[PDB]
RNA sequence: GGAGCGGAGUGAAAUAGUACCUGAAACCGUGUGCCUACAAGCCGUGGGAGCGUUCGUGACUGC
RNA sequence: GCGGGGCUCAAGCGUACCGCCGAAGUCGUGUCAUUGCGUGAUGGGUAGGGGAGCGUCGUG
């Protein structure tokens, strides 16, 4: 059914066909065949959890697109002292097709 | 070709340094203006 | 149908007129100035003559003569130039008088 | 050359009621009270930004702890045993199968128990 | 005695809500 | 009663009507979507159900 | 005169054993900047020192 996979020091549940977001894969572009080391399978009451079987489990995704999140506006400040610092951030991400969970 | 047109005239680099306004906003020369807290030389000059 | 008139610099305060307009709010016309008739506030003057302009207009420029099925649809009271005075106190002081205006609108539409 | 410092000053003025708009009574009205406010909106918004990553992680704990006592192991030891298992799933998804799929998460404390040493306050 | 603020907006218009003529 | 206003007319334009080019903010209103009468509130911020002409509001809860 | 409830059926003190929670710390992931020679180090900050810029008006 679904399986869990790691991508970029962060975990998710992925189902075939998903649409994922994760940190941005610097090295493929767009159209891209990349592979996510998996860390559980579920398939109804088949639950594939030991180590060794999943080392070979390897999901399969497509790089769909390359974007980058809402700003995020960032203030640091101490009162009666005059510091204030102001910053942006926007976060890139890629966002991954699942397309195959090998049994 | 394009030869020297008054509007292609730029100074030597490092020849020209911006000015310092001091007393615009407090990430800069802020409210002292670098001077300190009421001294004598908060307000005026010391003779050498 | 909607059919209005206003009177504007209406020399009386604001919060005093809209005393009385907000009795007036989405009532049939004639039941409103029957209201306006019998009221104490010294107000009620300037705001029923705003009303009958309201449904003069109605019959007259929009040809709606029955004034019987016609109700208040918007009726407000705007804030008006001020004008200031001065008045003679203790010790040698002055304090500030400031006489209001308003703009008193009134809307009657067919129901 | 005189400069009126109008067309100037007002840049700065919208961008701040622009971001005040919906703060309570005068907050949201006047440039002054209201830019000493989205001063603490902005500073708030770091502190519990980078504090509901434990916030979260608290909530996961609360339904991994639930569910693991469901099935008589306490979170005390399941963490332990899925170490000793080597089954390493993070906390953000361990929880999200406590909730939706019951069996998934009965599935993986029976691999926390038998990863388990037999008695397990003896002398490591 | 004197106000000591400005009364908000709220309580102000909490008060004169109580400010109303009757209907005749 | 007048003031003033609603039609009508002039004007390119009448929220250009001699209070008149542009018409901001404080301030004052009308209508409207949401919340609000067991609740302790530097009035925000994180999580979050619900309702509705991403967006508007914000039951409840952490700081 | 435990932070409160409650606590001796310790939820108290002592000594071992086991485990877990816990920060902006460290690791993981992504990204920017200073500095020395892809790599190493580094980037809290008031008084203050240096550098790079945004915006307004006018002139060629």
């Amino acid at each position: 059914m679904y399986a869990i996979v790691r991508s970029g020091g962060r975990q998710h549940k992925v189902a075939v066909g998903d649409i994922v977001e994760v940190d941005k894969i610097s090295t493929a572009k767009v159209g891209d065949t990349v592979e996510l080391s998996t860390l559980l399978v579920v398939d109804g009451d088949a639950v594939t959890s030991d180590p060794w079987v999943l080392a070979g489990i390897k999901v399969q995704a497509e790089v769909v697109d390359h974007h980058k999140g809402a700003k995020i506006d960032i203030l640091r400040y101490k009162n009666k002292t005059g510091y204030r610092r102001r910053q942006g951030h926007r976060q890139q991400y890629t966002a991954i097709k699942v397309t195959a969970i090998p049994t | 070709n394009n030869p020297l047109k008054i509007h292609n005239l730029r100074p030597a680099p490092g020849a020209k340094t911006a000015k310092t306004r001091v007393g615009r906003g407090e990430a800069s020369k802020g409210k002292t203006a670098g001077r300190g807290t009421k001294g004598t030389k908060a307000r005026y000059q010391v003779p050498e | 149908m909607e059919a209005r008139a206003q009177a504007r610099y209406i020399r009386v305060t604001p919060m005093k007129a809209r005393r009385v307009v907000d009795l007036i709010r989405g009532m049939d016309a004639t039941e409103a100035q029957a209201v306006l008739r019998f009221a104490p506030q010294a107000a009620s003057v300037p705001v029923k003559k705003v009303l009958d302009s309201a449904i003069a207009n109605a019959a007259h420029n929009y040809d709606h003569t029955d004034a019987s099925s016609l109700f208040i649809s918007e009726a407000f009271v705007d804030e008006g130039p001020t004008l200031k005075r001065f008045r003679p106190r203790a010790q040698g002081r002055a304090y500030r008088i400031r006489k209001r205006t308003s703009h008193i609108t009134v809307v009657v539409s067919s129901k | 050359a005189r400069v009126k410092r109008a067309v100037n000053a007002h840049k700065k003025r919208r961008a701040i009621l622009e971001q005040a708009s919906g703060y309570r009574g005068q907050r949201s009205r006047l440039y002054r009270k209201a830019k000493e406010q989205v001063t603490h909106s902005l500073v708030y918004n770091y502190n519990d930004r980078k504090k509901r990553k434990g916030d979260f992680r608290q909530l996961w704990i609360q339904r991994i702890n639930a569910a693991a006592r469901a099935n008589g192991i306490t979170y005390n030891r399941f963490i332990q045993g899925l170490k000793a298992a080597n089954v390493e799933v993070d906390r953000k998804i361990l929880a999200e199968l406590a909730v939706n799929d019951a069996n998934a998460f009965a599935a993986l404390v029976e691999v926390a128990q038998k990863a388990l040493p037999s008695d397990v306050n003896a002398p490591k | 005695a004197v106000p000591k603020r400005k009364m908000s907006r709220s309580n102000t218009r909490h008060r004169r809500s109580q400010w109303k003529a009757a209907v005749p």
